């Protein structure tokens, strides 16, 4: 299964990661099934 | 997949379409232990893998 969260706030901080709370609301839920090791992003 | 390395697929939230199994023709061995094999509509088990 392949989880999606994701919160998208407002921020005041850009020298490093701000220090707040906020929960994460889920968003979608893959059932593909597959072995995982590695990952990359795309720009 | 080949039986060594077995594959599976679980089935995801969807509304069971089981009438199209026992009508087959291609079936000839339709043999199980469990549940009745025509309340197939009547059951709701949580989770179904193949």
């Amino acid at each position: 299964y392949f989880k999606i969260y994701s919160k998208h706030t407002p921020i005041n901080l850009v020298r490093d990661l701000p220090q707040g709370f906020s929960a994460l609301e889920p968003l979608v839920d893959l059932p593909i099934g597959i072995n995982i090791t590695r990952f990359q992003t795309l720009l | 997949a080949s039986v060594y390395a077995w594959n599976r697929k679980r089935i995801s939230n969807c509304v069971a379409d089981y009438s199209v199994l026992y009508n087959s023709a291609s079936f000839s061995t339709f043999k199980c232990y469990g549940v009745s094999p025509t309340k197939l509509n009547d059951l709701c088990f949580t989770n179904v893998y193949a």
